């Protein structure tokens, strides 16, 4: 089965890709991993958009 | 899931106090988390952004993301989560703004007061 | 021929001419001698310059022995430590590259007097002043290896 | 002669194209001041022929092998970028100065001093010989060039693990 | 195999560099008069598609010229900066201009035209 689930999470690549989202490919695997938890990903939109904002802070 | 969650906070956390910050990121996906906890099709979704895309130029790119949710049905949540989030014109106007933000760069420093881009002179 | 230069314009020539000695490149009046570095100013020249002009070059003469020091101990046989000593006490003196960019641009608009020049360089003076002890007191004796990290333990 | 005549000339001998001629570019008047710092600078030039020279007098035999082409093919790669700095510094001669260029071009004085004298370590080396005699030179420590040769390794040592992934052979 | 003839009195800091530049136009008047040549019938099928395919590139070489000039009405195009926007061209039209020279030295039609180009970014 691990040879599919690598499969289907290296298409999801691209398409986060061309979609021009910051998601590297370390990142992705965290979140793809959560949402099939099964959070809601209407809020995961807003922990990223914002730790990605107070790691602006620093710099 | 508890775990999951402290995977994601070292992602997103840049390489460089490492120890503490990830204590305090921590709560900011979680105070983020359950605010929308307390307050239509999938495929859909993508056909919507899928003719922004023919519009403005590159049919094929569009003719793609249509081609691999027809492979990826034969998992709905997790798209869901991603729609959340002059070919030679463009050449010389790109190597020019280089040499615009390369002799810019470098002059803001070059012709400013004694020791202000300096971070040894900051000491 | 500075004895038919007037005092207050003849100024205007030691202070670009010793705007290069603390580069390197050898100057006008102010030259550099053979091999430490010893220097020779004037025979014809204002007493109330040559006490301060004295009171400059320590920089200089720091700053010779110190771009030496990263043009050999970066040779391989000498270990993976005398190395990444030499990398980064090299970020400082590019640093100490744009602190005498920055003087010449202000020194055209003719801002830049002699005596103010002798409190804009402080900075450099006592780090310049730092990186020439170390790398002439890793030198005298042989380190490479752990040896040279116990000196960095020991020496704003 | 002029300081701004001098910056016109040394934006040309960073090249190779020669008041500065042609081993040190020996200028030939001016003030000592002038001279000194023109010397080294020049000389900076001169170091981009050594390394010009390889990657044009191999790039025309055809029995130099795969591995000594993904080499002359990767020290192009490192030219350009050296071909982009040049193109900033000759936008502003329009004001740069000699004492504003030795911090400009500091850093390409040792990028330029690494593959100038990587490419004399593997002179006659072709094949996986020479993808063995570009990784000598990893064990070095300083971390701005085992962090450049160990790139110019990753696309040398491509080829050989072509042939591996698919050793004297014998027709 | 064209020769270029620049100027008796020109400043020599531009003389040595011009002749940087003409060796992307040496390898072109090489390249256009291959194609408007192996196009005739009387050399094949194949002498025909790779004159064609050959063509792509020539149409793609003109473009880039374009984008120069209109880049050179405001006045951002410098000679030094001209060096470096060809690159992509001078190594591209360095490998036909070889191609071009070697098909038509000994004289291949057919499959002696598809072997020359599986030995020769």
């Amino acid at each position: 089965n691990l040879n599919a689930v690598r499969e289907t999470m290296d298409v999801l690549l691209e398409i986060s890709r061309i979609l021009n989202t910051g998601l590297d490919m370390e990142t992705l695997s965290i979140c793809v991993r959560l949402c099939e938890q099964g959070i809601n990903p209407e809020a995961l939109s807003s922990v990223i958009k914002e730790l990605r904002k107070a790691t602006e802070a620093l710099k | 899931i508890t775990q999951l969650f402290d995977d994601l906070c070292e992602a997103l956390l840049p390489a460089a106090n490492r120890k503490r910050a990830k204590r305090s990121l921590k709560k900011v996906a979680y105070n983020a988390l359950f605010t929308n906890l307390f307050q239509l099709p999938a495929r859909n979704k993508i056909l919507m952004l899928s003719f922004d895309l023919r519009v403005g130029g590159l049919g094929p790119k569009a003719d793609r993301l249509e081609e691999l949710v027809e492979e990826l049905e034969a998992v709905g949540s997790v798209l869901d989560l991603l729609v959340q989030l002059m070919d030679v014109q463009s050449l010389i106007s790109r190597e020019e703004c280089l040499c615009h933000s390369m002799i810019q760069e470098t002059l803001q420093v070059m012709e400013a007061a004694p020791g202000t881009g300096l971070p040894t002179v900051g000491l | 021929l500075p004895g038919t230069l007037p005092l207050a314009s003849q100024e205007s020539a030691v202070v670009e001419d010793l705007l290069y000695v603390l580069v390197g490149v050898d100057g006008r009046y102010v030259s550099a001698q053979p091999l430490s570095r010893t220097f020779l100013v004037d025979p014809n020249l204002d007493l109330s310059i040559r006490e301060l002009v004295h009171r400059i070059l320590p920089v200089a003469a720091s700053y010779s022995a110190v771009t030496r020091f990263i043009e050999e101990k970066s040779s391989f046989e000498y270990g993976q430590v005398n190395h990444a000593l030499a990398a980064a006490m090299r970020t400082l003196v590019k640093e100490h590259l744009i602190l005498v960019s920055q003087l010449e641009q202000l020194h055209r608009q003719g801002l830049l007097s002699l005596q103010k020049l002798w409190f804009y360089i402080q900075p450099a003076m006592r780090t310049m002043d730092i990186l020439a002890s170390l790398a002439t007191s890793v030198d005298k004796g042989e380190c490479l290896g752990g040896s040279t990290l116990s000196l960095l333990h020991d020496r704003q | 002669i002029t300081e701004a005549a001098l910056v016109r000339d040394i934006l040309y001998v960073f090249q190779g194209i020669d008041n500065i001629k042609m081993n040190c570019y020996k200028v030939e008047n001016l003030s000592r001041s002038l001279r000194d710092t023109a010397v080294r600078l020049s000389e900076l030039g001169w170091l981009h022929n050594k390394i010009r020279r390889y990657t044009d007098q191999r790039s025309l035999d055809r029995s130099f092998g795969l591995v000594g082409q993904s080499f002359c093919a990767a020290l192009h790669q490192e030219l350009r970028e050296y071909y982009r700095l040049l193109s900033v510094l000759h936008s502003q001669l329009q004001s740069l100065t000699l004492r504003r260029l030795l911090v400009w071009t500091y850093d390409p004085k040792i990028r330029l001093k690494t593959l100038a004298a990587l490419v004399d370590h593997c002179q006659g080396r072709k094949g996986g010989e020479l993808a063995s005699a570009v990784h000598a030179y990893t064990k070095t420590g300083d971390p701005y060039m085992r962090s450049l040769v160990q790139h110019i390794l990753s696309l040398v040592s491509h080829p050989v693990l072509s042939f591996l992934y698919r050793v004297a052979s014998d027709p």
